RNA sequence: AAAGAGGAGAGGUA
């Protein structure tokens, strides 16, 4: 696949890096894979191929562009 | 995959039933003791993004249990990455590890994000390096680097670029511990180096050569600097050439 | 205590 | 992530300027990179480990040429001493002290010499490469290949005084053999019968401090603690710039010399400015501490710092009592299960003597109060009361030595002292150590 | 025997360097390791290519070895001159003249190279002139294979009238290879190699790997008439 | 033990001669176990006696029925060492003699000793006696090395070392497994389970021979001849021997080629890496030999059968059962098979008793019977060799309350693999890591590949520096076909006296073979070694020898477990513990200290309720996780339940209350022992539908 | 003892018992934290304090 | 490019090996290791050959047995016939039978293959019997390469009573070269090659040099069409 | 539908 682990990681740093509480985003990455979970199994199919932190890791580190 | 097939059944069980749909839990019991060969492929992509922790039985600190992303091997025993030993206190002379699976998305988000394996860098009692190059590492770079005056092969040549002196050495054409000229404009340190001039020369058009231990400056009249020749080894080369490079990709 | 007892720590991420 | 630019280190690499390298590489990139730079160093080493085509070979193991004479030199000593006791001058327990002594000082010579031997003959060999790369060896142990093994202890961790001669290469007598024996068992039954102590220390330390945890922001205190370096006499054991990292100051920082100010109140420490506050003099610095905090619960999270795995300051909800009591308790337990790694040596720790130079004449000084003294080997000396100099004067050279209160001279004021000849004595300290009965 | 090689990506940099990456399966389960090491051995050190071997500089001053009007010396002209790249499409030598006067900054495409061989990259710096300056050189080309060292010349030369460099005939830059499973469900094992392929801009990735091929086969072909 | 002291734990100095001061356990009972050393023996009053040769004048009477004296008995007499030289086994050299009076070393004039010890390895034990060049070595080394000599495993062909010490012959025969002709005669008959000996006067002897049986550790005790017919023998001749034997002398290993150099991370710490060779070769392959056993009882409700027909089992499940339901001898077994058929008539009641009652008055009688009959454990195969079956009527000896016993003997081969454990006999261990073809491997300018590859890494640090020593001079040894015998202690008779020699036998083997690569002078242990991917030579000479190794009884396939769910303690409600019955791993409290340090309380909250004994939570989360929904939130684990009855049981008042949110209202007591949600709570895990 | 005597010395230097407290427990805790890193800097031992 | 290739000695040890040496030359400077490499690596690895892969014996259904009057047991006896030498000139597979009566010594003479399989070596023993013994055998022959280990996945009982063996087809047993300078007087660093093959018997060295290099060339001719 | 319950000794490996 074209994504690595590799941009995980960085993005996972920088989403430590730009935040004062690393327990807080980590509460909030986990509600909102929960949210995300949730989401896909009552609706349509979606690019199930990722699972549900990674696609929040990926959402989130999108919204700081 | 023996461990893994027992660890995570109840996910494939369910990746069973929702993909490749076979019926009830009853024929995916009956397909996993059976060995079908589709089980194989359905827990190669179970597995990919999952996080597991392992632990070594001494755990005097907090470093002796660690999260790591899994990837199937054939055989009986667990593979572990050699840079991660010093930390769990272990050699491969009979230890043995356990190993866990967490289970709620919780848990696994704090498994990635608190203890995964490559970002435990400093020691939590002093703020000191935990994952230097240790045994055999600290010898190849030792020898690298080091200092021959036997087998001085080719000594004296000029290069551009550091790429020039790394292409000659691997046509045989320049040995690896030979002193050699390079043209680098940059900050350089040295063992030993003079900080005065050992000569300077003035020439017309008013340019300065000074000549160092290991070094060769060219300068205007009180300006900038023109060109820049450092001596060194083609061993040193390329240490400092797989150091920038890491740092850009 | 709350090991015990079968509770979230007070600390990390089970502080609030 | 960037705008910093390597430096090219044009010099050989041992372990420490790899340290060095991925202290700077964290400190100015981050926690991501440094993870592939350690991968490219790792995988760079091990490709050029097995071309250089490193061996072991028993005439790899070179002796010094010179062992003979030092050890004639000793039997003549030990055989004076043994006839001095036996003529009825002194008492078993000197005797015993002045051996100990006399083999303690033999053994230290011998493997300065063979360090040096080794430093100017061939700098390429595989043991001295491997052993003083700092990749897996250790000084004590080519001293038992190379040099000569020396003095036991037993399992009592007593001294055993008499001494083994040889080395491995040239192969141990049964006596010796025997002798050895004592060391292989001290290790064994340090190895499991004393490890339960530790682990009850850390166990108690663990039970009394699990409640401390970061509640409060900050408390608002003046209060502090005076922080300055720690030495010997006037040898610095711990630099001041390695105490002040991550602390946050208690009060406004000064200049000796002009009206500058390095720091305020109520600041952190990085490491620039610890060196730019140890360089610049400055020899006391307050700072907060957990001492004197004063919020109604453990601890505020400004007088408490940095934290130390991650470079910045502590969140809150951080459990740091569990994290002292593990950092003070881990390093004694693995230290105590690894004692057999050197047989059963004798870990030598003698006193502070100070020679003359070059010949000359003893001036001594006028605030010079002594008293006649009986040393530890048998011997009649002057016990000093009071701190003072001593001038060693010559053809066309005069030195000042100090000289402070409780150490032993040997000589005396218009003596003709030779060349290399002991003047002085500063004996070894009792603290450290727990006391016993006699 | 059955396997089969695509190329997977292609690039052109920024100093017409080229860049190839090939991919070949599948082979037995030793094989990857000696096709690859012969392809490097071959690809590394048995090609020809043009190189420059001889300049002249007219207008210097025997002592300071410094041109009136260059920021440049003597020494930083001939490393500048070693790194161009020339294509040739005879088998005899040529030669170049370039003349340069005024302000201007000095770059490959100003030598007239003959009617046959060509400049690479025509974005080459050389020099730089000032006002009242003036540039004569003279350049010689020849043929050969490998890093070819001179005597006695590291590159401080100012004496005779033509200086002798030691030059590099190298169509090729930079190699490697990789071997990786492909066994595809569980069976005897199979491997897959990966080749990546550095080459300075006169020649394409796929040419030098059919010219290293025809060589080995050109090798290993009379080898088997003996029985 | 814990009444025990720490002067136990010593040695004294009367133990010299009678107790080994280093083969001692490495435990809890580390210096309260000791070996009887070699040459001691033990009187009619319990005391320990070694043997002594007496001097006059200076001069050791070597022929003058050595004399046994006890610890006391020495004690006014100086007493020197077995390491002393003399000149023609006469006079005693030098001038100054190392002694012991009164307990303690002393020295003095070769004039006042009275007696000599017998040998310089006086002082040892039996297996700390065959470590050639032991002298060079660590004494815990030395410790290792005689524990790891313990635990080797007899192989398909053994080999005796080719440097050995001179001990092995006496310690084969002293252990009852080879068989010596008695008499000067012939061979008269050789069978691979009789040997038959005729003297020259006429009469014969007899000998049968064990083939193929079980020790108690599950190995293999097999002998074989070693003589053949019409041969010409002596008296005391070896005619045949054991399984861990050569003719007549002690083989554990083997020896094969060693190089000590580094390879690409494969030798990272004490990891060992192989040739293709030792698999293919079969080197280091075994044979192991399991039990297995059976009873037929006899219940109140009626006795169990041994049958075959198996109710509810398909016919492919039988075919190679017989008549009774016992399987046949030569079969091969996998897992899941079915040894020994048993069926048990029970009546149990779970089922409404209509039915029953109906086909009883009815009739049409069927099977109301259960099947619980022996099948292979998970993991295991092999070939069944031996079936044995006891019953009455036979003359048998059955336990009480029983009617038949079968027993059945299942027997495997196996091969060295990734994850087994060598080492030699210098304490040096290591965990194979990797396993290389041929082609690939380092090899001689001679062009023969090497079979194993150390790291000189490990050499100085572990102080063991004998192997070098014994890897150059079996070397020499192979290219001269000569097997040497060192006896330790050699320096007595030089100063080089071990280098000397090695250095001698390899200049004699390089002028025999006429090779000049074997031997370099300026490099004596070095020799050119080539790459196999590339064919390129590494830039410095590198050691290589022969070594004599062995592979231990820690292998990797009696060691990797996992669990999923399994049983669970009556008491607690917590999961069990144990390979043997599907157990679970422990999370000890420093483990919680662990994770308390790191911050994840989510991880720990998990951990200690759902996966461990909450009873309504497990199959909550199993159908969960089955569905692909959320995991419910946990309620209150059982431990502390029963640690509430406990206490409440000491006549104390201990309840836990709510506190209240307004109001006088006073503080209300709280039922743990109750049911909140109307669902089941079943004492497993289960698939719901 | 140590303790004792600087309470009573601050005591009858000071007014109070507060202050005479908080300096006698911070003159003692200053003691014991250089002398329990003291004896750990002994051996090769590196700690934060 | 051009070369010759001539064979210098050849001898035969006790009927059970086959000795041979050769030389190569001319080569240019770097050649001789990268056509001496891939040599040995094709050698050692890549070729084919005939091997004993089940035996069944009269009387015995596994390999823990004895039988009376022979003096080994089962797993000596197929020790022994594992390591026989055969050549085929038919790619189906044969059957070989043996019968043996009386006080004897069985070698490997006596087994009768049929004139399409060879037994290189006719004195390897095999076993020894006693007066009252007889020995009666059946052996499968088949093709292959490399080893081969058990597999008990044929639940199809075919081979019923056949003791099954893993199986060795390695007809090459030892590879070394060498490379030596052959300039005369004039410097141009010319390659001379020496080769040595030790062969195990059913193969002469020149058919396993010839063989070698056809596998060469049929792997390295295919690259020479695109890349 | 079923299926192991604890305890005590002795010996080993990280
Ligand atoms: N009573 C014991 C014995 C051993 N260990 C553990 O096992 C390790 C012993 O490692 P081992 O391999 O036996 O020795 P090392 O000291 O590692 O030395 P080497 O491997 O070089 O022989 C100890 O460090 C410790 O982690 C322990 O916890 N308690
Ligand atoms: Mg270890
Ligand atoms: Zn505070």
């Amino acid at each position: 696949f074209d994504l690595d682990s590799q941009d995980l990681l960085f993005k996972a740093e920088s989403l430590i890096v730009n935040s004062t509480n690393r327990y807080h985003v980590t509460l909030q990455i986990a509600r909102r894979a929960k949210q995300a979970r949730y989401e896909e199994m009552e609706n349509l199919s979606e690019e199930t191929g990722i699972k549900p932190v990674l696609r929040a890791i990926l959402e989130m580190s999108d919204e700081l562009n | 995959r023996e461990m893994a097939i027992e660890l995570f059944q109840p996910f494939v069980i369910h990746r069973l039933i929702k993909n490749h749909s076979i019926n009830n839990i009853k024929q995916a019991k009956k397909l996993i003791q059976k060995n079908d060969p589709l089980i194989w492929d359905v827990l190669e992509e179970v597995i990919e993004g999952h996080p597991v922790m392992l632990n070594r039985a001494p755990t005097l600190h907090r470093l002796g249990i660690q999260a790591f992303e899994p990837i199937l091997v054939e055989g009986r025993a667990i593979q572990l990455h050699p840079l991660v030993c010093p930390a769990f206190n272990a050699d491969f002379d009979g230890d043995q590890m356990a190993v866990h699976v967490p289970l709620s998305i919780e848990a696994q988000a704090e498994a990635r994000m608190l203890m995964l394996a490559s970002g435990n860098i400093l020691s939590p009692a002093t703020g000191q390096p935990i994952v230097t190059p240790s045994q055999d590492m600290v010898l190849g770079c030792y020898y690298l680097t080091a200092e021959n005056p036997g087998a001085q092969k080719g000594a004296g040549r000029y290069f551009a670029n550091l790429e020039d002196a790394i292409r000659a050495f691997e046509q045989g054409s320049v040995d690896l511990h030979a002193w050699v000229w390079v043209r680098f404009d940059g900050e350089v340190e040295s063992e030993g180096e003079s900080d005065e001039p050992e000569s300077v020369v003035a020439a017309d058009d008013g340019t300065v050569t000074k000549t160092y231990r290991f070094r060769r400056i060219r300068e205007t009249e009180d300006g900038q600097r023109l060109s820049q020749y450092v001596k060194t080894t083609p061993g040193r080369i390329l240490f400092n050439n797989t150091v920038q490079t890491a740092l850009i990709h | 205590e709350n090991v015990i007892i079968g509770r979230l720590i007070p600390a990390g991420t089970g502080f609030k | 992530e960037a705008k910093s630019a390597p430096i090219f280190r044009n010099r050989v690499i041992d372990k420490k300027q790899l340290k060095k390298l991925i202290g700077w590489t964290f400190a100015h990139y981050g926690t991501a990179k440094t993870a592939v730079v350690a991968d490219d160093l790792k995988a760079l080493g091990f490709r050029y480990a097995t071309r250089a085509g490193v061996s072991i070979s028993i005439d790899d193991l070179k002796v010094p040429g010179s062992k003979a004479e030092l050890l004639e030199s000793a039997e003549k000593r030990i055989q004076e001493t043994e006839d001095r006791y036996t003529r009825g001058e002194i008492t078993e327990v000197e005797r015993f002290q002045k051996v100990i002594d006399t083999w303690a000082n033999t053994n230290d010579e011998l493997t300065d010499r063979v360090v040096k031997n080794f430093r100017e003959s061939d700098p390429l060999n595989s043991v001295y490469m491997m052993a003083f790369s700092g990749a897996r060896g250790n000084i004590s142990q080519v001293r038992q290949l190379v040099g000569m093994r020396g003095l036991m202890a037993n399992p009592q961790g007593e001294i055993i005084d008499l001494p083994i001669k040889t080395n491995f290469r040239e192969g141990l007598t049964v006596t010796e053999y025997i002798i050895s024996s004592y060391g292989a068992r001290k290790g064994l039954v340090d190895t499991a019968l004393r490890t339960a102590d530790s682990g009850y220390l850390t166990r108690r330390l663990v039970d009394v401090s699990q409640d401390v945890i970061i509640h409060e922001v900050d408390c608002g205190t003046s209060r502090g603690l005076f922080v300055e370096a720690m030495t010997d006499g006037d040898r610095i054991l711990i630099p001041i710039s390695q105490r002040l990292l991550g602390r946050v100051t208690a009060e406004a920082v000064l200049d000796p010399s002009t009206d500058e100010v390095l720091a305020e109140a109520g600041q952190d420490i990085n490491e620039d400015l610890a060196n730019r506050i140890e360089k610049a003099g400055i020899k006391k610095v307050k700072v907060r501490s957990p001492l004197t905090c004063e919020a109604a619960r453990s601890v505020c999270q400004k007088c408490y710092g940095w934290s130390l795995a991650h470079a910045q300051m502590v969140d809150m909800g951080e459990a740091v009592g569990i994290i002292a009591a593990q950092s003070i308790g881990e390093p004694g337990t693995q230290l105590t299960m690894r004692t057999f790694h050197t047989g059963g040596v004798f870990t030598g720790e003698t006193a502070r003597l100070l020679r003359a130079p070059v010949a000359g004449t003893i001036k001594l000084g006028k605030k010079a109060r002594t008293r006649p003294y009986r040393t530890r080997h048998g011997e009649e000396a002057l016990l000093a009361e009071a701190n003072f100099d001593l001038v060693l004067e010559g053809k066309g050279r005069k030195e000042t030595f100090a000289i402070l209160q409780g150490s032993t001279i040997f000589v005396q004021d218009g003596d003709k002292v030779a060349a290399e000849a002991i003047l002085a004595e500063v004996p070894v300290s009792g603290r450290t150590k727990r006391t016993v009965e006699k | 025997m059955t396997f089969q090689v695509e190329c997977v990506e292609s690039r052109t940099e920024a100093d017409q360097g080229q860049y190839g990456r090939f991919s070949i399966e599948p082979l037995a389960r030793g094989q990857g390791t000696t096709v690859g090491n012969a392809l490097r051995r071959v690809l590394l050190s048995n090609l020809e290519g043009t190189a420059v071997t001889a300049v002249r500089i007219g207008g210097v001053n025997h002592e300071f070895a410094t041109i009136p009007g260059v920021r440049e010396d003597v020494l930083d002209i001939l490393l500048n001159v070693r790194e161009l790249v020339v294509h040739a499409h005879s088998p005899q030598p040529q030669i170049g003249r370039l003349r340069v006067v005024g302000p201007a900054t000095v770059t490959a495409a100003d030598v007239d190279f003959g009617p046959e061989v060509e400049v690479i990259n025509p974005n080459h710096y050389i020099a730089s002139l000032s006002e009242g300056a003036t540039l004569e050189m003279e350049l010689k080309v020849e043929w050969g294979t490998g890093y070819r060292a001179i005597d006695r010349s590291h590159d401080e030369t100012t004496a005779l009238d033509f200086l002798q460099l030691d030059a590099v005939f190298m169509p090729v830059r930079r190699v490697n290879y990789s071997v990786e499973d492909a066994r595809v469900g569980e069976s005897t094992a199979i491997d897959r190699l990966v080749l990546e392929v550095w080459t300075n801009g006169s020649l394409s990735p796929q040419e030098a790997l059919s010219q290293a091929a025809s060589c080995l086969v050109a090798l290993f072909e009379p080898l088997k008439n003996v029985s | 033990r814990e009444r025990a002291g720490f002067a136990v734990r010593d040695i004294h100095p009367s133990h010299y001669g009678r107790i080994c001061p280093i083969e001692t356990p490495e435990g809890p009972n580390a210096g309260l176990i000791g070996s009887l050393a070699t040459h001691a023996r033990v009187n009619d009053y319990g005391f320990i006696e070694t043997p002594f040769w007496r001097v006059e004048e200076g001069r050791v009477r070597k022929d003058l029925a050595p004399v046994y004296m006890t610890a006391d008995q020495e004690d006014d007499l100086r007493v020197a060492p077995g390491d002393v030289a003399t000149d023609d086994a006469g006079y005693i050299l030098g001038t100054t003699i190392p002694v012991r009076y009164r307990q303690d070393f002393t020295t003095t004039t070769p004039e006042r000793v009275d007696y000599v010890a017998l040998s310089p390895v006086q002082i040892i034990s039996v297996a700390t006696s065959l470590i050639p060049f032991l002298e060079h070595d660590d004494a815990n080394r030395a410790l290792m090395g005689s524990n790891m000599q313990r635990q080797a495993v007899p192989l398909l062909r053994p080999e005796r070392p080719l440097v050995g010490t001179g001990l092995e012959p006496q310690a084969a025969r002293d252990s009852g497994m080879v068989i010596t002709s008695p008499v000067d005669g012939t061979i008269s008959y050789v069978d691979a389970t009789h040997i038959e000996v005729t003297a020259d006067t006429g009469e014969k002897y007899g000998y049968a021979l064990q083939k193929y049986q079980r020790s108690n550790q599950d190995t293999c005790l097999n002998q074989r001849p070693i003589v053949f017919e019409g041969d010409r023998v002596q008296r005391g001749q070896v005619i045949a021997d054991g399984s861990a034997t050569e003719k007549g002398e002690l083989a554990l290993g083997q020896n094969i080629l060693v190089a000590y150099m580094p390879w690409e991370g494969y030798n990272y710490e004490d990891a060992i890496l192989i040739s293709e060779r030792l698999v293919y070769d079969d080197v280091y392959t075994s044979i192991h030999i399991e039990k297995f056993e059976i009873e037929a009882r006899q219940t109140k409700l009626g006795p169990e059968e041994i049958t075959r027909e198996i109710p509810n089992v398909g016919e492919d499940a039988l075919r190679q059962l017989d008549e009774n339901g016992i399987i046949r001898v030569g079969a091969w077994v996998e897992s899941g098979d079915i040894l020994v058929g048993k069926v048990t008539p029970k009546g149990e009641s779970d089922q409404p008793p209509e039915e029953k009652l109906l086909r009883a008055i009815f009739g049409e009688k069927a099977r109301d019977v259960r099947d619980n009959s022996l099948r292979v454990p998970n993991g295991e195969k092999g070939r069944v060799v031996d079936v044995r079956l006891f019953t009455r009527e036979q003359g048998d000896e059955l336990p009480p309350g029983a009617n038949m016993v079968v027993r059945v003997y299942v027997a495997q081969k196996r091969k060295i693999q990734v994850g087994d454990k060598m080492a030699g006999r210098h304490g040096n261990k290591g965990i194979i890591s990797r396993i290389l073809p041929c082609e690939d491997m380092p090899y001689l300018p001679d062009g023969t590949p090497l079979d194993i590859v150390l790291n000189p890494l490990g050499v100085p640090s572990r102080m063991n520096v004998g192997q070098v020593f014994e890897c150059m001079l079996g070397w020499a040894g192979q290219l001269l076909d000569a097997r040497f015998k060192v006896t330790p202690f050699d320096e007595m008779y030089g100063a080089e006296a071990s280098r000397l020699t090695v250095n001698a036998k390899l200049s004699e083997a390089r002028e025999q073979t006429g090779q000049p690569w074997v031997f370099s002078d300026d490099e004596p242990g070095k020799i050119q070694v080539y790459d196999g991917r590339t064919g390129e030579p590494f830039d410095r000479p590198v050691t290589v020898g022969r070594a004599y190794m062995l592979k231990l009884v820690h292998l990797v396939d009696d060691k990797i477990h996992a669990r999923s769910t399994g049983p669970y303690s009556l008491v607690t409600q917590q999961p069990l513990g144990g390979k043997a019955q599907q157990g679970g791993q422990r999370f000890g409290e420093m483990e919680v200290w662990a994770l308390e340090a790191y911050g994840a309380a989510y991880i720990l909250q998990e951990l200690l309720t759902v996966k461990s004994d909450d009873m309504q939570g497990r199959n909550e989360a199993l159908n969960a996780i089955v569905k692909g929904k959320a995991i419910p939130r946990p309620g209150t684990p059982e431990s502390f339940k029963v640690l509430m009855r406990e206490l409440q049981s000491l006549c104390l008042d201990i309840a836990v209350y709510k506190a209240s949110t307004e109001d006088y209202e006073e503080d209300k007591e709280v039922d743990l022992m109750a049911d909140v949600n109307q669902r089941r709570t079943p004492s497993r895990p289960t698939y719901e539908s | 003892d140590l303790l004792e005597i600087y309470y009573d010395y601050f005591r009858e230097q000071l007014g109070e018992d507060y202050e005479a407290a908080l300096e006698s427990l911070r003159r003692v805790q200053a003691l014991l934290v250089n002398e329990v890193q003291s004896v750990y800097q002994s051996q090769g031992i590196d700690i934060s304090d």
